[PDB]
C-alpha cells in the first residue's frame, strides 16, 4: 500500500542476477519467504498454474507481476500460529520436556510432505541440537521464528 | 458361513478393518520417511513399521 514499501522494490534488485529489473518465476518463491512471507511450496506453485503460468519453462518477471503475487500471498499469513508448531513437535515426543531425538527431526523433515533437503535439515539442527542427541524444540522454534 | 470363518470376518471388520502385515507394510511405504521408516523395517521386520 506503501504504507508503500519500497525496500521490496530494492530487494528485488538484489535478487535479479542480470539487472534488468526482471526475476525469475523460480526464484519468486524464496524472495516471498525473504520479503516476510511463508507460503507452502504447493501454493506457490498452484497460484502459478492457476494463473496458466508454467514454471516448466523459461521464465522472466517484471515487478508488476511480482508486486501483486506478494499481495496475494501475504493474506496467508494469518496461518503462522506457533502454539500448533510447539504442540506438533510435543506430540512427537513422550515424556514432559520438549525434547525430539535428532534422527526423527531430520528423517521427517526431509520426507514428510514437502521435501526438505538434508543440507538444510542440518543447517537448521546446526547448533540447537547438542550431543545428546536430543533437539529442544521450545528454543529450536523459538530460533526459527526469530528470522 | 457355517465354520464360524465368514463371522469371524464380520467381527473384524465392526473394529479395525484393513490389516497389513508387517512386511507387505514396510515395502510399500518405506519411502513415505524413506529413512527412518526403512531403518524401522529393516531392524525388526516388525519393529520397522513401528
Amino acid at each position: 500500500s506503501k504504507a508503500a514499501a519500497d525496500d521490496f522494490k530494492e530487494a528485488f534488485l538484489l535478487f535479479d542476477r542480470t539487472g534488468d529489473a526482471k526475476i525469475t518465476a523460480s526464484q519468486v518463491g524464496d524472495i516471498a519467504r525473504a520479503l516476510g512471507q511463508n507460503p507452502t511450496n504447493a501454493e506457490i506453485n498452484k497460484i502459478l498454474g492457476n494463473p496458466s503460468k508454467e514454471e516448466m519453462n523459461a521464465a522472466a518477471i517484471t515487478f508488476e507481476e511480482f508486486l501483486p503475487m506478494l499481495q496475494a500471498a501475504a493474506n496467508n499469513k494469518d496461518q503462522g500460529t506457533f502454539e500448533d508448531f510447539v504442540e506438533g513437535l510435543r506430540v512427537f515426543d513422550k515424556e514432559g520436556n520438549g525434547t525430539v531425538m535428532g534422527a526423527e527431526l531430520r528423517h521427517v523433515l526431509a520426507t514428510l510432505g514437502e521435501k526438505m533437503t538434508e543440507e538444510e535439515v542440518e543447517e537448521l539442527m546446526k547448533g540447537q541440537e547438542d550431543s545428546n542427541g536430543c533437539i529442544n524444540y521450545e528454543a529450536f522454534v523459538k530460533h526459527i521464528m526469530s528470522v | 458361513r457355517c465354520n464360524g470363518v465368514l463371522e469371524g470376518i464380520r467381527i473384524c471388520r465392526k473394529g479395525f478393518p484393513s490389516r497389513v502385515l508387517y512386511a507387505d507394510f514396510k515395502q510399500r511405504y518405506r519411502v513415505l520417511n524413506a529413512s527412518a521408516i526403512p531403518e524401522g523395517q529393516f531392524m525388526d521386520s516388525k519393529k520397522a513399521s513401528e
